[PDB]
């Protein structure tokens, strides 16, 4: 799912 | 291949904030903002560089508006409960991991929030 | 005899931190450890109890104690980090979360934990 | 493995 340390 | 300018600008920062210049990161998001306001991603883009300055007040700003424009954008709300947390607005940050699981239930981060809050709330 | 004794103690002091009864699984631990000191798992549970009542300082010492019987102990180390991190000694709370992937490398929380702090160290 | 939660 969304790792928080990724940007999009 | 006719990127949209905004776009370009948004991928700079992203290639910024890979390589931890963080405030690099936040002058690329900020132009890709100025090209386009209506963008949840550059938003919250920003406020995963502003986090990493210890920038907690940015940040939360930044997600908050990343959630006016697109209210389902999960990294907002986890972004927000982590600049909540360092802000030491438990329960605020506890409502936005809480959130984050409603749109995200298998979120690990906010699980580990979630149990670390507890003591707090 | 003693040593008997304190394993009543902890159990009942387990099934007090079970029910969310901090300061009564508080007791229990805190009355093992009176008859048996040489437990590193009594000190252990006892800063477990502590931390879920902000005992912060407290839950660190025990920490200390159950690593100096038993170095080896995951939960000290993951404890410990946990009490640090909220007295903003970030390098020491980073090294403690760091020392639990030696011991544990799949250990989630830490993992998570890790992530966090490097906006801090 | 480790739960934090737990005691033991």
């Amino acid at each position: 799912g969304s790792k928080m340390e990724e940007v999009d | 291949g006719n990127m949209e300018a905004s776009e370009v600008m948004k991928e700079k920062g992203n290639a910024a904030y890979k390589g931890k210049q963080w405030n690099k990161a936040v002058n690329f998001y900020t132009e890709a903002i100025k090209l386009n306001g209506a963008n949840a991603t550059y938003y919250c883009n920003r406020a995963a560089a502003f986090l990493e300055l210890c920038c907690f007040q940015q940040a939360e700003q930044d997600c908050t508006k990343a959630m006016l424009i697109d209210k389902k954008n999960v990294k907002a709300y986890l972004r927000r409960g982590t600049a909540r947390e360092e802000l030491v607005r438990y329960k605020e940050a506890a409502a936005d991991f809480r959130h984050a699981l409603v749109l995200e239930p298998q979120n690990k981060t906010a699980k580990v929030a979630e149990k670390r809050l507890r003591k707090h709330i």
